[PDB]
């Protein structure tokens, strides 16, 4: 409940001994953390924004792991048309990390946009690109904005309408599907720009993939005013480490400079801990990052500012406790502290205050509970320190004071043939009572039956030890 | 039971320390002034506040503050200030540094007047002067001398207290026990301060990171090995302090001892707290403890004269006479008297004997009769 | 000999700094005094201008147990003049040369059956383009089988030779025209991987360290940190899949003018064994004092 | 001893000179302990002593 | 074996302390009752010493 609970428990009993005593300390809490040893790389969408977009049939493919990626600074970009995705949330792919992200930029008209689903079975959903079964996808269909020139748009828009491969016997057909992340083999034969709709594509197949021939069927559409394409993303959460994220948006709030001066549970990246950032100067190998003293305790960070720091310790204050019996009087009183630190920010169980002044300043540190006064006390009962003690009124709270020192007689010491002598005129007789502990109680043990209480299996044990009880 | 330990041994420190300043406070002192000794210049032990020894005692000592002030506020900022991290409080001591300074003023101004009478009952503060020259009757040297050579034995009590300011160093065997009780006192701070890394079968230090590292079934074990190691060193330090303040205690005990014997009164025990035989002492504080000084008597050129056990008369064999501290010469210039300590050759009265019975061990003489 | 007080040839902590302290530290640490196994670099014949023969020793016939590592110090004998290994009677100003190291658990013969043959992965560390380049490369190591070569007639030693002329080029020499020397007698096969380096050239003492870990082998250097200083720093973590049993120095040739035989340097090979050494670490916190513990 | 291994380090004095003191002692007493004040000697004869 | 080490530096500290204590009761008596004559009852000696 509080300190005087620890006291009595301290005691095992109700009643204690009147005096000074050291009661469990308490922290200052933590004010934040601060995370920065190691930042990661950025993920490249350069080449999706630059150079003439492949067409549908040929989407083109960047991997992305272990790279940080911001869609308020990717999504932007895109002249948002068409947005559908699927077992995934739309706010999922810009705020949750991923094992691994793939994602295939293809040219792809908004005239066309209905065949983009998984269900349809279209020549886009047929022959060109087929989404992902079990994983989630996200398609976006956008155009080039009107201020965007380092995208460019192709000769035309152009698909694959017809894909078949004939057997040997030239008259078995068997049409090609494309899975999730796959090309056709018409795609093969198909060029990267079909030059007119309803073009016919052909090539000769080789007797030991089972002979025959390969055709395919080609359809164009013209450019319209602005390019317009589509951008597929399928994530994948068990093929690699979580690594992709977006920004580390705690600039403010987990650097150095935004809390110094104050206590902060620090995760530099593999060493964590509690403790006190303050600016420094450049000491020891400023390569190694890591400064420590001799018992294996950090001093200092270089952190990636060019600013060394220290770190000390998340350094509080103890507390101890005055107390009174047969006048039910505490205080409280904290040592080698200025008289700054007050309940708000507190830790362990709780505090004892009664008797709502509450701050003072002593030199051995700041005394809640006490009151300041001009007495001199020379047979003090609870010493405090220094030379400062406390009375008890005989309800009525603690009183201040300091430890008289009892002048001895003065006597002036002349200069002449005289001389000032001091007697005494009265006398009495001082008992003065001594004890002189002379005996401690010769007790013997007998080793055995203690140890061992009579069981025949204890001294079959305790045979093998046998001289210790000797 | 640690609480209880430390707080019984705190208790039996403070009480120790009550009754030596008990004991050691005089009755009854004269006031500390410039000119104190007279054409002594020993004002090296007049504080003018500590004195100027005590401060030099305190600047050539390794001494860390104890943060008393600003501990915690220097901690703020910047082995002291390491007070927190391992857990622990120093406490102040049970009287200030100017309470210290009123003791110490108290016997510096109080042993020019206790060394007179047995019994301190009365205080007889005569100058200091004074207080020597029957300090050195007391050890059997003659008022003829004293009387004649007060320039010399002013100017070598004076060089002999001077000569000790530069002896500050390795060869002070005092200054070497006061080193390595602070470094006694600093390593056993260390021992608590510094075996909180010790893992003691563990694999961290650090219960946090081993909560944050490791699954609670083996972290149960882990932090059973590591508080069980604890407070082992916890029990080995109480033990350490007692038997510490044990010896401490003893110690008190013998230093009131002496300070009670050889402060106050002038001794005549050999060496007991002056190597040679004692004339004075005097007294300081210590960062840890009590610093002592004396000055002795140190002989030197030694000769070897011809000397009796007693003068008797050849018609009168009954009347012997004998010295009363010192002996009888016979000089080479008929006999004479000298000094127990000091060769000082001066006719022999019946101020400085005393007629003893008569043996026929001494020396009969029907010559040259002395009075 | 190496003085652990003038502080020459020490592993940093690999990662844990300090400062003004005097520590204990336990670790893999050479002898203190050991003579070594020092090696120097010659140049081969020339009359007048034509490269003529090479000249070199007999240190490609010598394996040596890798053990817990070694650190190699590098033209101690700069800053000064000396003699020529080819040319006795001739002194020029030492200059200082780097060694190119070779690596294997294996053991084996030669086809002629001279100890000395590698067999599977081995790693190569040569210094190519007048020293600015470090090559590394663990490979399959093939020999040649033609005149002089290892799988061939009249062989002897496989060397790489060095034309200041040719090999480099004032500038010009990023053409490893000396990992084609290395060619002209061997092939690479199967290569797992391939590394180089770039320091720049100077006249100032160098150290470097080629000592392991479990996982894998590293390169350590004051270069990189310390130029006017000697202590080892990561600045390589080369992953090596197995424990390397041996070691072995591959004799280098030169192919300089007579008229302009240029003499080299000497560097300096100690074996390092797990001892404790005590530290001095300076406000700077770089080792500048040590001393044994045995 | 040695099986263990531990040196037994000798005292710091001799048998000699420490019984040269014993014997310094001996020769003493017989005339210190006969006047207050260490400063001077007084060998006499054993038996006035 | 430390930890029988550990004892035994322990107990020679121990005894060694005690050593010193005796040493310096062992001057305070040979300066006392033995370069003089104390007149102290029993210190050193039963009955008059
Ligand atoms: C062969 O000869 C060359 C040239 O004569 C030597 O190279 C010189 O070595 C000295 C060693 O003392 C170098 O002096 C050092 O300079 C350091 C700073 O100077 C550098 O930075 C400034 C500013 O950029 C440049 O102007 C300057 O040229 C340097 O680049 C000082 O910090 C050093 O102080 C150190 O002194 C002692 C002993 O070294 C250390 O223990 C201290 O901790 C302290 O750090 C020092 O004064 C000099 O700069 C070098 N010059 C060149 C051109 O390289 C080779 O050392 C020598 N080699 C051999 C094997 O003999
Ligand atoms: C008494 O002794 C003190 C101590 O040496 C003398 O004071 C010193 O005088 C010198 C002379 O310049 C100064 O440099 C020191 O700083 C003084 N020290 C102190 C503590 O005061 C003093 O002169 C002596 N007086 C007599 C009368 O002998
Ligand atoms: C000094 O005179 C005395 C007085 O007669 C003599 O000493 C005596 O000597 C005898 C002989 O042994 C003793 O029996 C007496 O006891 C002595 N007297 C005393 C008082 O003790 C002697 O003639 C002279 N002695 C000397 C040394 O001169
Ligand atoms: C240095 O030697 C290396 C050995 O691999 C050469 O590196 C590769 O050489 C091939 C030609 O077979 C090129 O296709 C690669 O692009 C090179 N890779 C690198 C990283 O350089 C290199 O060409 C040589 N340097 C020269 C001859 O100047
Ligand atoms: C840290 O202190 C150094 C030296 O006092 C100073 O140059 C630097 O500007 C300081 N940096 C900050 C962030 O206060
Ligand atoms: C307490 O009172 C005394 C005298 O009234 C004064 O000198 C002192 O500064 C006071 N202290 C505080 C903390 O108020
Ligand atoms: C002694 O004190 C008196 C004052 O009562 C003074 O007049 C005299 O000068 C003093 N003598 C000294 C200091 O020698
Ligand atoms: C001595 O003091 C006691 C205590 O008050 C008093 O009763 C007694 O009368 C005093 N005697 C003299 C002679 O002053
Ligand atoms: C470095 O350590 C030495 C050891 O005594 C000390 O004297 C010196 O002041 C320290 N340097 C700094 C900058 O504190
Ligand atoms: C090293 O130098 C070569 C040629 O000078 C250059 O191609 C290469 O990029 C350089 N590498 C580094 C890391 O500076």
């Amino acid at each position: 409940f509080n300190d005087l609970s620890q006291l009595h428990c301290s005691y095992e009993s109700f009643d204690v001994e009147s005096g000074v005593y050291s009661v469990s300390s308490f922290e200052a809490k933590p004010s934040g953390s601060v995370v920065e040893q190691a930042e990661g790389v950025e993920c490249d969408f350069s080449p999706l924004l630059s150079g003439t977009p492949p067409q549908v049939y040929n989407f083109k493919r960047l991997v992305f792991t272990n790279c940080n990626y911001n869609l308020t600074k990717l999504l932007s970009l895109f002249s948002v048309n068409d947005f559908t995705c699927s077992q995934i949330s739309p706010a999922a792919i810009a705020s949750n990390c991923y094992s691994s992200l793939i994602l295939d930029y293809f040219s792809y008209p908004l005239s066309m946009k209905s065949d983009l689903s998984v269900s349809s079975a279209g020549p886009i959903s047929q022959f060109n690109y087929k989404q992902s079964f079990s994983n989630p996808t996200c398609l976006i269909l956008a155009t080039v904005p009107h201020n965007l020139t380092t995208i460019t748009k192709p000769l035309k828009y152009s698909y694959i309408n017809k894909c078949s491969r004939l057997l040997s016997d030239d008259r078995t057909e068997v049409p090609q599907l494309v899975n999730a992340n796959q090309y056709s083999p018409c795609v093969s034969i198909v060029p990267s720009t079909v030059w007119e709709d309803g073009d016919y594509y052909r090539k000769q197949l080789s007797p030991l993939e089972g002979g025959g021939w390969l055709v395919a069927s080609g359809s164009t559409v013209a450019m319209t005013e602005q390019l317009q394409m589509g951008f597929g993303i399928t994530v994948q959460y068990g093929t690699d480490t979580n690594s992709v994220c977006p920004k580390l948006e705690f600039a403010n709030d987990t650097k150095i400079a935004s809390q110094l001066g104050n206590c902060v549970e620090y995760s530099l990246y593999g060493v964590s801990g509690r403790g006190v950032f303050q600016n420094c100067t450049a000491v020891g190998v400023r390569q190694q990052r890591f400064v420590y003293d001799a018992y294996q305790n950090l001093v200092g960070y270089y952190s990636d500012d060019g600013n060394y720091y220290c770190l000390r310790a998340c350094v509080s204050v103890p507390v101890s406790v005055i107390y009174d019996k047969e006048t039910k009087t505490h205080a409280t009183l904290f040592g080698s502290v200025a008289c700054e630190h007050i309940s708000s920010t507190m830790s362990q169980y709780s505090r004892s205050t009664r008797s709502m002044y509450g701050p003072l300043q002593t030199p051995v540190g700041c005394v809640l509970g006490l009151v300041n006064s001009s007495l001199f006390v020379e047979d003090c009962k609870l010493p405090l320190g220094q030379s400062l003690c406390a009375l008890p009124d005989t309800p009525g709270e603690m009183r201040l004071a300091s430890i008289a020192f009892n002048h001895p007689i003065q006597v002036d010491q002349l200069n002449s043939s005289y001389f000032k002598l001091s007697i005494p005129t009265n006398f009495s007789f001082g008992v003065t009572q001594e004890y002189i502990q002379t005996t401690i109680q010769k007790v013997t043990v007998d080793c055995k039956q203690y140890v061992c209480n009579g069981f025949q299996k204890c001294e079959q044990l305790l045979r093998e030890y046998g001289q210790f009880c000797s | 039971k640690i609480n209880q330990a430390l707080h019984g041994a705190n208790l039996r420190q403070d009480d120790s320390v009550r009754n030596l300043f008990a004991s050691v406070k005089s009755s009854q002192s004269s006031p500390i002034i410039p000119g104190f000794g007279g054409d002594f210049n020993l004002t090296l032990l007049e504080p003018v506040a500590r004195s100027a020894i005590e401060d030099l005692l305190f600047d050539k000592v390794t001494i860390a503050d104890p943060g008393y002030m600003q501990g915690y506020d220097d901690c703020m900022q910047q082995l002291i200030c390491a007070q927190y991290v391992a857990g622990y409080k120093v406490l102040p001591p049970l009287m200030d540094v100017n309470m210290e300074a009123a003791y110490t003023s108290s016997l510096l101004g109080s042993i020019a007047g206790v060394g007179w009478t047995a019994g301190l009952s009365s205080f007889a503060a005569i100058p200091f002067a004074q207080s020597i020259f029957y300090r050195l009757n007391g050890v059997g040297i003659t008022q003829q001398v004293l009387s004649e050579n007060q320039k010399l034995i002013a100017n070598k009590f004076n060089q002999a207290l001077g000569a000790m300011q530069t002896g500050f160093t390795t060869t002070n065997e005092a200054f070497q026990k006061v080193q390595d009780a602070v470094n006694n006192n600093a390593q056993a701070l260390s021992k608590l301060a510094s075996e909180l890394s010790n893992t003691f079968g563990a694999i961290s230090a650090s219960i946090g990171d081993i909560i944050q590292r490791l699954d609670p079934p083996e972290q149960d074990a882990q932090i059973d090995r590591l508080i069980n190691g604890r407070l082992t060193t916890l029990n080995a330090f109480v033990a350490q302090q007692l038997v510490r303040s044990e010896s401490a205690a003893l110690s008190a005990q013998l230093a009131k001892d002496k300070v009670n014997e050889c402060v106050k009164a002038q001794s005549k025990r050999s060496g007991f707290c002056g190597q040679g035989t004692h004339i004075v002492s005097f007294v300081v504080n210590a960062p840890n403890g009590l610093y002592f000084m004396h000055v002795g008597y140190y002989p030197s050129n030694h000769i070897e004269v011809v000397s009796a056990y007693g003068l008797c008369d050849a018609a009168n064999p009954t009347n012997c006479i004998a010295p009363v501290n010192g002996y009888f010469i016979k000089t080479n210039n008929e006999w004479s008297y000298t000094g127990s300590s000091f060769y000082a050759p001066e006719p022999i009265t019946s101020l400085n004997t005393k007629y003893v019975a008569p043996q026929v061990t001494y020396q009969n003489i029907s010559t040259n009769l002395p009075p | 000999p190496i003085d652990v007080s003038k502080a020459d040839g020490i592993i940093y902590p690999q990662g844990r700094t300090y400062s003004n302290i005097t520590i204990t530290y336990q670790g893999l640490f050479p002898y203190q005094g050991d003579h070594g196994d020092m090696y120097v670099y010659s140049a081969g014949h020339a009359t007048g201008t034509t490269p003529q023969k090479l000249f070199v020793a007999n240190y490609s016939q010598d394996v040596k147990q890798f053990a817990n590592g070694f650190v190699v110090r590098i033209g101690a004998a700069a800053n000064s003049t000396g003699t020529v290994i080819i040319s006795p009677s001739t002194s020029a100003t030492i200059r200082k040369i780097y060694p190119a190291f070779m690596l294997g658990s294996s053991v084996g013969n030669f086809s002629d059956g001279k100890m000395g043959r590698f067999f599977n992965h081995t790693l190569v560390l040569l210094p190519d383009g007048c020293g600015t380049l470090l090559r590394a490369f663990y490979c399959i190591l093939e020999p040649r089988s033609g005149n002089h070569c290892p799988a061939g007639n009249s062989y002897t030693s496989f060397a790489t030779y060095h034309t200041p002329a040719t090999d480099c080029s004032d500038g010009n020499y990023n053409r490893n025209a000396s990992l084609n020397s290395f060619k002209e007698y061997f092939n690479l096969r199967n290569c797992t991987f391939m590394y180089t380096y770039n320091i720049t050239e100077d006249e100032i003492l160098e150290w470097f360290g080629i000592t392991q870990t479990a996982q894998g082998v590293h390169l350590f250097s004051s270069r990189y940190v310390d130029l006017y200083g000697g202590n080892m720093f990561q600045f390589a973590t080369l992953p090596v899949y197995d424990t390397i049993k041996y070691y072995s120095i591959i004799p280098h040739s030169i192919r300089s003018i007579q008229s302009d035989r240029k003499a080299w340097a000497a560097f300096y090979v100690y074996k390092l064994q797990p001892l404790t050494f005590l530290l001095d670490f300076s406000v700077d916190g770089y080792i500048r004092r040590a001393i044994d513990c045995g």
